[PDB]
RNA sequence: AUAAUAAUAAUAUGGUAAUAGAACAUUUAAUGAUAAUAUAUAUUAGUUAUUAAUUAAUAUAUGUAUUAAUUAAAUAGAGAA
RNA sequence: AGUAUGAAAAUGAUUAUUUUAUAAGCAAUCAUGAAUAUAUUAUAUUAUAUUAAUGAUGUACCUUUUGUAUAAUGGGUCAGC
């Protein structure tokens, strides 16, 4: 007899089509607020026009809140990154996004000596035996 | 002060800035509207049914 | 070179070195590059002039860049993101100054999309 | 009385009504998150923006009974009763039963004789209604959380309402840990799911005739592009007696388990290597701790080298002869 | 869910012992039966185990005022704070040199909850979580630990 | 066939003393062109088209008359492991209609006195045949049900445990 | 003929005593929108090359900043008596 | 030594998770299994967090000195100054 135990397929994200990882960005800022005056200038700027133009998969609201500078990002694996952009000026509001929409959502980690690759494949050649080995041991 | 007509693409919109206590307030506004309107619906209501 | 017996195989793999650093790979995997990428951006695609050996489960083509003309390798590029931040705190065995050294590199993540025997 | 708002209000109500009802093209134009999606999943630009709101557009017809009930665990105050004729749920069937055929074809290229109990395993794993929504999510089609008044409020258009999925969704279903019950119409899942068929469905209106395959294209970029290793579907009962059953179809001489490699007999640990032999033609390796184990192992092997055999492209369709059967 | 199944909290007055002391009892009677508890209390030879018993009997009491029954009642976890004002007293010692005596008093709390609920509960997660267990295989699939290399050892 | 040179993965290192060191791996190169590198591993869980026996491809399959699923072993030196006595010596099929209808009678009559040993004794035939062909009185069955349960409860904790373990080895002994 | 950001090539970037340059935290004064969907403080998990700030959730205040920012100043930063 | 408030720490008891009764040294860092917890995109062959399997590396900090793991100075810990 055969049964089937389930399971799902699990979503590669480049194999077949790309999906492209950031989706919406927010820039917040302030009309009062000198933290907020680099921000200002950005959205003034047609720099955020010429962005919209380049990038359309990804949509950019503009909201007016109290406090210090914002882009938050959203991404597609759920994940949000919010970078404050305190007292920062045009072209260094402009390096963060284009920092933003470079990164995948994934969450920050440090890695090992060498971890590179990171499959869920099944070694095309065999995981080692010594009973299968070309030479024996001794 | 921007708007999503300044920027020239589909993709940038601002959302609209409306404080909010003035959102409230209309809320508020709305509400009492409702009350006044069905609270003297079930007066009338009563009325009818004591004339008969 | 007769390479008919990669070419009937369905799993296969490749050693494509990127800037010399060997990385093995089979399609659908996700090489994270430990360098920032200035050629390619977001969503780009890179072709692999550079790859060491091919092999199935018991061939393998090898040889110092093999030609371009035998398989089809390509990636796409997924993420520009930087491994996590790090202090680590510099300092002498008597001397209260300490020097804290800030690091937070740099990483390209590729994924291989295709894999073939052309 | 300067202002009556409960006036504007349910004016602007009407408005989006009309708006859900038509679908004009332009609002859709406007809206930006539609925008987005349509250049995210490099969509045909036959396909219209009226059609992908649509697509993300579930049929709700008329109010229940279960909102009247707040205070015993639902509520439904975010969705705005939606056109009969122009709703996804025509366009939903179709995109499933495209996804059970194209998929099911392309398992069945792949691995003719998979064990049909596999197979449709497999296949569910492919396009599950779990699996779809997770597929939404990631694309981004974000579910419409916010009460009509509110948005009024905020005094949003209706080209974000557009953009949005439309659902009678349960404002206030999961709130101190009370859930209420309900079918699979206001499962936020569900609409996701066929809010991805009805994707696909559209796609294939589109390009029915200019260019047939290009639907089918898609979804092997999207759905058959993931990864499912069909070595992990599979539970035996005794392989073994299946196995023979196998070899006395076919033109096999009987199998007999044979110790090829033996080490640590006598220990906590030992390895048994046992291959099931045909003749000649070794039919499965198979290794164990125990005999009997390794015997099985074999077995099971074999079995999975019978079912999983993936044949190329150049060979010739090949056709099973169904599963084994004792 | 912690919170929820049935409990009772009892606490004592201004006990003039120390913590320590105090916890010496207490160790005793870790997931005892109240009344179990309450007997081992009354037989101990110990000044602070009367009002632990005293405080045993006012928890049970409590408990059937509320709903449960004395002999459904464990103790759950029972411990020792240090109360309030401890008054530090000067002791002269001979030379010139100089002590400062302290007179702790403590108080007593503890938590019963039910035998029927929570410990059934206990019980069950206990059974869940054995279920679960992955059995020991001779030859089980441990993984390959440490990184690949980018190149093949077999 | 090909006439492929054959080799080990090659260390540059001393195999014996340090075959775990990637480094050594790297640094040896090879000449370019075709090589046979014969996987040093079982092909138990693998799926792979150079791991199938030519038997299991379809008549028309060019991988048939290639040569790799190597037959490395050969069937007359490996002894038989855990095999029925109708395997060493082919199936019988002498047993006739009214025999099997005695043994069936037999068996529902007295289980203890004529078991399904003593009935294949009897007969020259397999007990795993005599059970296909005959279910005992359904009286004995129970019994036999509440003496295993009677053992199961004589069990202490740890044999109880140690039970499902082995239970659940088996079980994944089959998945592959 | 400047500034801001980004490239390319090059050279340089251990450091006690010491010299030079640039920032941040805290508190007070001058100027000063805003708001209980707000703020302040705290905990946890994120984010920005991160003594700092910010995001989300949570808890407690409080009809609400000497708040953003630029100046002016300091009882302006502590494991070392 | 005003009144409120007080999840500030040191310190005590207790419970949970986890590790621990063949193992030897600033108690960390890096590698690395396993167990548990949380997560409204764990689609998983998921991600984080906690945790002394196991391995490697690792003479506290200040002061003063030609020079300190030093068995040279100084500090019981925390809070405030
Ligand atoms: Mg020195
Ligand atoms: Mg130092
Ligand atoms: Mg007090
Ligand atoms: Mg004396
Ligand atoms: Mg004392
Ligand atoms: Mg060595
Ligand atoms: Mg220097
Ligand atoms: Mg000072
Ligand atoms: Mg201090
Ligand atoms: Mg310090
Ligand atoms: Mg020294
Ligand atoms: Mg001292």
């Amino acid at each position: 007899v055969v049964k089937a135990i389930a399971r799902n397929s699990i979503g590669r994200n480049g194999v077949g089509a790309f999906v492209f990882p950031c989706r919406k960005i927010t820039l917040q800022f302030c009309n009062w607020g000198g933290s907020s005056e680099g921000m200002r200038k950005f959205l003034t700027s047609k720099r955020l026009d010429k962005w919209g133009q380049e990038f359309p998969w990804i949509q950019f609201e503009v909201m007016r809140k109290s406090g210090h500078p914002l882009l938050r990002a959203e991404y597609t694996n759920g994940r949000e990154k919010v970078i404050c952009v305190r007292n920062l000026n045009i072209d260094n509001v402009e390096n963060k996004l284009k920092l933003l929409k470079d990164s995948d959502g994934d969450i920050l980690r440090r890695r090992t000596k060498n971890d590179n690759v990171e499959s869920l494949n099944s070694s095309v050649r065999g995981i080692w035996s010594p009973l299968h080995a070309a030479k024996r041991h001794r | 002060h921007p708007f999503s007509d300044n920027y020239a693409s589909p993709n940038i919109y601002v959302v609209n800035d409306v404080t909010s206590k003035e959102q409230k307030s209309k809320y508020d506004t709305i509400m009492k509207e409702i009350q006044k309107l069905e609270d003297d619906a079930t007066r009338k209501a009563l009325e009818t049914a004591r004339s008969a | 070179t007769d390479t008919t017996p990669l070419k009937l195989s369905n799993e296969l793999y490749a050693i494509f070195k990127i800037h010399n650093r060997p990385y093995l790979v089979t399609e659908g995997d996700r090489v994270i590059l430990p360098f920032k990428l200035k050629q390619a951006e977001v969503g780009d695609i890179l072709n692999m002039t550079d790859v060491t050996t091919l092999g199935s489960r018991n061939y393998k083509l090898v040889g110092h860049p093999i030609n371009t003309s035998l398989y089809t390798l390509k990636a796409t590029v997924v993420g520009k993101t930087k491994r996590a931040f790090q202090t680590r705190e510099v300092t002498k065995r008597r001397n209260r100054r300490v020097r804290h050294a800030k690091s937070k590199g740099d990483l390209t993540i590729l994924r291989i999309s295709e894999l073939s025997m052309n | 009385l300067p202002e009556s708002e409960l006036a504007k209000y349910k004016e602007y109500y009407q408005g989006l009504k009309s708006t859900v009802n038509e679908i004009p093209e332009s609002v859709a134009s406007k809206s930006p998150s539609l925008r987005t999606l349509h250049k995210r999943l490099q969509l045909p630009n036959e396909l219209t923006y009226s059609t992908l709101s649509r697509c993300l557009t579930c049929p709700s017809a008329k109010l229940p009974d279960k909102i009247n009930n707040p205070t015993k665990g639902a509520a439904f105050v975010n969705t705005v009763p939606t056109n009969k004729y122009l709703d996804n749920h025509g366009l939903n069937i179709m995109g499933k039963n495209l996804l059970s055929y194209h998929v099911t074809k392309s398992i069945i290229q792949k691995y003719p004789r998979l064990p049909t109990v596999v197979l449709n395993a497999a296949v569910n794993a492919y396009i599950s209604e779990a699996v779809l929504a997770h597929i939404a999510k990631y694309w981004g089609i974000e579910v419409e959380t916010t009460s009509v008044l509110s948005r009024y409020l905020k005094m949003e258009p209706f080209e974000f309402t557009l953009g949005r999925l439309k659902f009678f969704n349960n404002s206030l279903n999961s709130k101190d840990g009370i859930e209420l019950i309900t079918g699979k119409n206001f499962s936020e899942t569900s609409a996701l799911a066929m809010s991805v068929r009805s994707i696909i469905a559209a796609i294939w209106a589109v390009t029915e005739q200019k260019d047939s395959q290009a639907v089918y294209r898609f979804i092997d970029d999207h759905i058959m592009s993931r990864k499912l290793d069909i070595t992990k579907m599979f539970q035996f009962e005794q392989p073994t007696r299946e196995l023979a059953m196998l070899c006395r179809r076919e033109g096999l001489e009987k199998p007999v388990s044979k110790l090829v490699a033996e080490s640590g007999r006598l220990s906590k640990s030992p390895v048994f290597i046992v291959h099931v032999f045909s003749g000649e033609e070794t039919l499965g390796e198979g290794y164990g701790s125990s005999l009997k184990e390794a015997k099985a192992r074999a077995a099971t092997d074999a079995l999975m080298k019978w079912y999983c055999y993936e044949p190329l492209a150049q060979q010739e369709p090949v056709i099973d002869p169904g599963t084994v059967v004792v | 869910i912690e919170v929820l199944e049935p409990s009772v909290y009892a606490q004592s007055y201004r006990i003039k012992s120390s913590m320590k002391k105090a916890t010496l009892l207490l160790r005793l009677l870790g997931g005892l039966d109240v009344m179990k508890a309450i007997s081992q209390c009354h037989f101990s030879n110990k000044k602070i185990a009367r009002e632990v018993a005293e405080l045993l009997q006012k928890g049970v009491k409590d408990g059937q005022k509320l709903g449960l029954k004395p002999e459904d009642l464990y103790i759950s976890q029972i411990w020792t704070g240090s109360d309030g004002f401890w008054r530090k007293r000067v002791e002269f010692k001979a030379r010139t040199r100089i002590g400062i005596i302290s007179h702790p008093y403590i108080h007593v709390r503890c938590i019963l909850r039910t035998k029927s609920v929570t410990k059934r509960r206990l019980a069950y997660e206990a059974h869940l979580k054995e279920q679960k267990r992955a059995p020991w295989v001779q030859l089980g699939d441990k993984p390959i630990r440490g990184v690949t290399g980018g190149v093949y050892k077999w | 066939q090909f006439g492929f040179p054959k080799t080990q993965v090659t260390t540059i290192y001393n195999k014996t003393k340090s075959a775990s060191n990637y480094k050594g791996y790297l640094k040896h190169r090879d000449a370019p062109g075709m090589y046979y590198q014969p996987s040093e591993s079982i092909a138990t869980g693998s799926v792979n088209s150079e791991t199938i026996p030519r038997s299991f491809m379809a008549a028309s399959d060019p991988r048939r008359g290639l040569d790799m699923p190597v037959q490395s072993t050969k069937a007359k030196q490996c002894p038989n492991v855990l095999v029925g006595k109708s395997t060493v010596n082919g199936k019988t099929y002498h047993l006739g209609p009214q025999e099997i209808d005695e043994i069936r009678k037999l068996r529902l009559d007295n289980p203890q006195k004529y078991t399904r040993k003593f009935l294949a004794a009897k007969y020259g035939i397999s007990p795993l045949f005599v059970s296909m062909v005959s279910k005992p009185s359904e009286q004995h069955v129970q019994i036999m049900e509440s003496r295993l349960q009677e053992i199961q409860s004589r069990w202490k904790e740890k044999r109880r445990i140690a039970r499902e373990d082995r239970k659940r080895r088996k079980l994944l002994w089959y998945q592959a």
